[PDB]
RNA sequence: GAGUGGUGGCCACUAUUAUUGGGCCUAAAGCGGCCGUAGCCGGGCCCGUAAGUCCCUGGCGAAAUCCCACGGCUCAACCGUGGG
RNA sequence: GGUGGGGUAACGGCCCACCAAGCCGAAGAUCGGUACGGGCCGUGAGAGCGGGAGCCCGGAGAUGGACACUGAGACACGGGUCC
């Protein structure tokens, strides 16, 4: 059965961007989905997105512009600390600065840059680059 | 330790708070039981040969001793293995000389040159307060040492208060209440050495031990334990401090 | 899929997405709830109640009313009967499995070879151990109620 | 002799290998049964630390207190019944908790004659 | 086959016995813990042993070889056992004699057993009565007590 | 556990055999007059260890972090090896060479107390050699670079004369 | 009346000695929160507590589980499957050595 | 190179124990098939709590051993004063 | 496990008398095997894997098995008794 809606939709996104897509539609639609979908359009990574209302949770609708090279969900969600971001990196990304982790920490959803700067952790949920 | 106590001290089991070589020999001297704790006191040995240099071997440092050339709170100490602790009065009178035993800024002990007018006064901080026998009231003080006041005057007194007391006539002079404002000084704990003012004072449920904060000349605010802080004025220091 | 045959049939009802009654509909809420009791005390069953409403007197779901007594929540054929006191004692589709197994069994007496048969009963039994365990949690049976085909 | 160390028996039910000798701090000594007698009779333990301990052996006299708080120094004719064994009270064992009759009446004792060396009682109204 | 099991963050008991319970597959580390070797090995553990000569014989080079490889059979001092020594060098089981005492170690083949075309040897001979066999082959050196 | 064991200050090859490795460093050691392998190996190591840590320190940061960094160059620019303005970047470009430009040996050469790489060595062993007022014998010595104007030859030397018949032939290269 | 801990005393009273409410007994050292699943014997009590341990090689957790064996004063008085609050007294038995205190969620 | 060889043991080689990070059609390996208990994994929204989780700060985890700079034995190995 | 006692420097099934049926266990009890525990040490890019004689801190022993006297402290390696 169902267990992740989120993981689906990166699969999904990561599926179609290989065969030149322009636009997707993401099923379940929840606030998480939609706080890493603000994430990623902050660092362009897609373009605009909208939200579709059935009598279910919803749809979401976005436009893809071929500027991703992967992006998955991270499980399970390990908590790190607030100096711990290199190795992740290193498991995860290409280079040193090379794309986001995305975080959820008790102020909100982002990217793992502005976590650092702000000097606290949390839970590791998504990457993209 | 199987059938007995323990009468020797390795130098790598040494207390962390000496100023002592732990690779040069294999033995050291190992203290008599006395007025200070283990962690917060040396042997009087050490002072008289490694600390101010007077002796280069012990054997000569004993003799030194057997003559009465040295004064602990202005008593003659004759014993090498007497311990000598915090906020204690260390006199040379052949050479006129005064030190107090102080902590450093990580945890060793030194010793602070001072006037010899402030050589006749030693703080006590009141460790424990209690009824004895013909209904008189008697304080055991942070060194060990003991002192009785009649019934009267109970309520001035009570614990982490400080005693200003001269020696050796054992003889009360000041009293410095333990509250908002009175000026401490840190004695153990990560914030040794620092000094300042009581801002706050906190407690908590089921024995555990509370907490005070400090605020510094800089204005700058730290947390201690309660035992930890030392009350050595009302709002300006009575006695030098490095 | 499905829960023992693994199949993947996907027919089922397409409900458009819409919050208010629709203008062409002239009931009132207490029409409508006079219409369900009417049918329930023809002896009918709260499936069968929305079908004839639906095919007959053109309203679809009556999930379109805000509750009166309660405006937190919408109104069901289940909460309309609660109302009244006509609700079943039993949840119905626990009642159905159990009247479909009762049947079973007395056809398995007079046919101890029907190999193939026995085995829709133990899969029959299967759903509602599964649904007992779940109504017990949240309170609809008692404690102590058991399923017993001896009973 | 008498070892109240530890027990061989884990909570589970195993059993327990005995890793060390025994130490001479953990050893008890024989019960002294206060009997009544004609006389008292008593002797001095010396125990751990150099400290003491009166141990009384035969009991002739008690101290019988009432709630008014005052005492009376009587002679003990018997033990009634005793709940911290069965057949104490046929021996005329004294412990603590024993029930004796004097010649003022039933009183219940209070003190422990083997650790204490005297036998207190309250009056039984 | 689905993705690998378990995955779950409190899944940590589940995932270390999985690993436990198929470590005992790997037949290195199942003789390393219950001491296999240790059980059938006559020289107890040592690497050298000291033993007295019983005979010479001389083992056939296996396929497609041809040759004589000189041995002894030595009885082992610290448990009586009986093993088979090869003799290295160009006529050196000359140098040995019956009632000799000799000191052997290992031939050092694959996986601490025999080498080369000589399977069933394990062990090598290196001293004979306190003088090194290899000095005595190429002289330097006499064999004591004639 | 165990007690301390002292360990070696030097790392030996992954493999003994390999043509151009063997080539380098037979022109290396033709080149400085080394004693053995281990001796250059030796030096090796010293290189790979500062560039260890420049390597762990850009990847880092908070309080204790500078002030190793600083330490780092301070001490890199104490024995010669970098320029007054350096960075620390300009660690990971330092060669072999470049530490052994810094030995006695070599310095007693290039200053011309010596005619040849040899004649060093002796004059360094035999103790004819001062160093800021102190006799120094160990050839392999690295110079500190406050110092390195200092280097004469012993006051009681037999060669601290110019009348020498030795020194003459020196100075006449 | 208070012991230390701030929290409500029980209502009725008893005559147990070893009842830290009423009686002699005195509590020193820790204090935990459990749940009561066993008590057969007489003023015993089982209480079992749940927490997580962390495995640093697989980077998981796993579920570990304490039980503590506790006398039951008669003012008191724990069933089965209730939450409790117990304090470490001096050893009272060979296994006791904690003393319920307060009942925080009947059952 | 004052050392250099032989024998046995542990780590690496080895992603031949695999959390990071392996395999199971034909090469070793999917129970003959299905039902189900514990365990593990579990759909969307709103309100509360604060156990897990994150941040700040008090009390601890002896010395020796490890890393860095400076200082003493000719430099070093070694030892001392400070920072980790 | 409870109730009433004894004994101990001191709490305690540590040991007794009486009343109950409890306590542990597939999240591995019971039993068997092998080992003194730790700070640390070897190896590896790391995650890990292997060892824990020598220096420091804690435990235990004095040919094997039992038991006492003196003392603040021992059931005592260069003190005592039995097999
Ligand atoms: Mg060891
Ligand atoms: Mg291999
Ligand atoms: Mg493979
Ligand atoms: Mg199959
Ligand atoms: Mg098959
Ligand atoms: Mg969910
Ligand atoms: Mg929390
Ligand atoms: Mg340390
Ligand atoms: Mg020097
Ligand atoms: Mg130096
Ligand atoms: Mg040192
Ligand atoms: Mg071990
Ligand atoms: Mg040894
Ligand atoms: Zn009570």
């Amino acid at each position: 059965t169902l267990l992740d809606p989120l993981a689906n939709a990166l699969s999904h996104i990561t599926n179609s961007e290989r065969v030149g897509k322009r636009e997707v539609y993401i099923k379940p639609a929840s606030k998480l989905i939609g706080e890493v979908l603000r994430v990623m359009q902050k660092y362009g990574y897609i373009g605009e997105f909208e939200f579709i209302d059935d009598g279910r949770a919803g749809v979401y609708r976005v436009q893809l512009l071929g500027k991703i090279n992967k992006a998955g969900a991270i499980k399970p969600r390990f908590p790190v600390k607030a100096r711990d971001y290199e190795r992740w990196e290193k498991r995860f990304l290409p280079a040193f600065e090379f794309g986001i982790l995305i975080v959820s920490t008790s102020q909100g959803v982002m990217s793992h840059k502005e976590a650092r700067e702000k000097g606290i952790g949390g839970r590791l949920i998504a990457y993209v680059y | 330790a199987r059938k007995g106590p323990k009468r020797h001290l390795k130098r790598l089991a040494a207390p962390t708070s000496w100023y002592i070589e732990r690779k040069a020999y294999k033995w050291a001297v190992r203290p008599r039981p006395g007025p200070h704790n283990m962690r917060t006191s040396i042997p009087l040995l050490y002072i008289v040969r490694d600390y101010l240099g007077y002796a280069k071997t012990a054997r000569e440092a004993r003799k030194i001793l057997n003559e009465g050339k040295f004064l602990v709170d202005g008593r003659v100490r004759k014993d090498y293995k007497f311990p000598v602790g915090i906020m204690d009065v260390v006199s040379i009178p052949e050479t006129g000389e005064h030190y107090r035993v102080l902590p450093n800024r990580i945890g060793k002990l030194i010793l602070h040159p001072i006037s010899e007018e402030e050589a006749n006064i030693k703080p006590l901080r009141i460790r424990n307060k209690r009824m004895v026998k013909g209904a008189k009231i008697q304080l055991n003080f942070h060194d060990g040492t003991n002192h009785l006041i009649p019934l009267s005057e109970k309520d001035n007194y009570f614990t982490s208060y400080t005693v200003l007391m001269k020696v050796p006539e054992r003889e009360i002079l000041e009293v410095l209440p333990f509250e908002k404002g009175a000026y401490v000084f840190v004695t153990q704990g990560k914030n040794v050495a620092r000094k300042g003012r009581i801002v706050e004072i906190k407690k908590f449920p089921m024995g555990w031990p509370d907490v005070v904060t400090i605020e510094d000349e800089e204005g700058e605010l730290f947390d201690t334990l309660k035992e930890y802080a030392f009350v050595v004025g009302r709002d300006k220091p009575r006695i030098s401090l490095p | 899929a499905r829960m023992h045959a693994r199949k993947r049939g996907k027919s089922g009802s397409k409900r458009p997405p819409r919050t208010a009654p629709p203008i062409w509909l002239e009931y009132t809420v207490e029409d409508i709830e006079n219409l369900v009791v009417k049918l329930r005390k023809e002896g009918y069953s709260t499936a069968m109640i929305g079908t004839i409403l639906r095919d007959q007197y053109g309203i679809p779901t009556v999930k379109l009313f805000r509750d009166p007594d309660n405006p937190n929540r919408k109104l069901t054929i289940t909460r309309i009967l609660e109302k009244h006191g006509l609700a079943p004692e039993i949840p119905e589709d626990l009642m159905f499995l159990i009247k479909r197994a009762v049947n079973l069994r007395k056809h398995l007496e007079q046919h101890p070879k029907d190999l193939h048969s026995m085995r829709g009963l133990q899969l029959i039994e299967s759903k509602i151990r599964r649904l007992v365990k779940y109504y017990k949690r949240k309170g609809k049976l008692p404690k102590d109620w058991r399923y017993d085909p001896e009973q | 002799a008498i070892w109240q160390g530890r027990s061989l028996r884990k909570p589970s039910g195993g059993r327990i290998v005995l890793a060390r000798k025994k130490r001479k701090r953990e050893l008890g000594r024989e019960p002294s049964n206060t009997r009544v007698a004609e006389q008292d009779k008593r002797k001095i333990i010396r125990t751990y630390g150099g400290n003491k301990k009166v141990r009384l052996t035969a009991a002739a006299y008690a101290n019988v207190f009432d709630k008014s708080g005052k005492g009376r120094k009587v002679r003990i004719i018997r033990v009634i019944e005793n709940p911290a064994n069965r057949q104490f009270a046929r021996r005329n064992i004294i412990t603590k908790g024993a029930i004796i009759e004097t010649e003022i009446g039933k009183a219940k004792v209070t003190s422990r004659p083997g650790q204490d060396g005297v036998v207190n009682a309250i009056l039984l109204e | 086959p689905g993705k690998k099991a378990p995955n779950g963050e409190f899944a940590g008991r589940k995932l270390k016995l999985k690993r436990k319970k198929f470590r005992w597959s790997d037949i290195r580390y199942k003789r390393r813990v219950l001491r296999l070797k240790e059980k059938s090995d006559p020289l107890e553990g040592a690497p050298q042993a000291r033993g007295i000569v019983l005979e010479k014989i001389a083992v056939e080079a296996k396929q497609p070889n041809s040759g004589m490889r000189k041995a002894v059979r030595v009885q082992l001092i610290k448990n009586g056992k009986v093993v088979t020594a090869f003799c290295p060098g160009d006529g050196a089981i000359k140098f040995i004699d019956e009632h000799d005492e000799v000191i052997i170690e290992g031939i050092g083949g694959p996986k601490g057993g025999s080498m080369g075309d000589i399977p069933g040897i394990r062990y090598k001979v290196v001293k004979v009565n306190r003088v090194s066999l290899k000095e005595l082959v190429k002289g330097r050196k006499e064999k004591p007590r004639r | 556990g165990d007690p301390k064991r002292q360990r070696k200050k030097y790392e030996t090859p992954p493999h003994p055999w390999i043509k151009e490795r063997l080539d380098r460093e037979r022109v290396l050691m033709d080149k400085y007059e080394l004693k053995n392998k281990k001796e250059l190996w030796k030096h090796e190591t010293q290189l790979k260890n500062f560039r260890r840590r420049a390597r762990r320190l850009l990847a880092a940061r908070g309080k204790q972090a500078e002030i190793e960094r600083e330490q780092l160059l301070a001490r890199l620019k104490r024995l010669g090896l970098l320029p007054e303005d350096a960075v620390l970047d300009d660690v990971l470009s330092l060669t072999i060479e470049d530490i052994l430009e810094r030995r006695l040996q070599t310095i007693v050469y290039k200053k011309g107390l010596a005619r040849t790489m040899r004649q060093a060595r002796q004059l360094i062993v035999h103790g004819h050699i001062e160093v800021n007022g102190q006799i120094i014998r160990s050839p392999s010595y690295l110079v500190l670079k406050e110092e390195e104007d200092t280097i004469t030859y012993a006051r009681t030397s037999p060669f601290a004369n110019p009348q020498h018949p030795e020194r003459m032939m020196i100075e006449k290269a | 009346r208070d012991i230390g801990l701030r929290i409500q005393p029980p209502a009725e009273k008893c005559d147990d000695p070893k009842c830290p409410w009423h009686g002699h007994l005195k509590i020193h050292g820790r204090v935990f929160e459990g749940i009561v699943v066993s008590d057969k014997p007489r003023k015993t009590v089982t209480v079992e507590r749940q927490y997580y341990h962390y495995l640093k090689k697989y980077e998981r957790y796993e579920l570990r589980r304490s039980r503590i064996h506790a006398h039951n004063p008669p003012c008191i008085n724990a069933k089965v499957g209730d939450r409790v609050l117990i304090a470490e007294t001096r050893p009272l038995s060979k296994t006791k050595h904690f003393v319920v205190v307060a009942v925080l969620e009947r059952a």
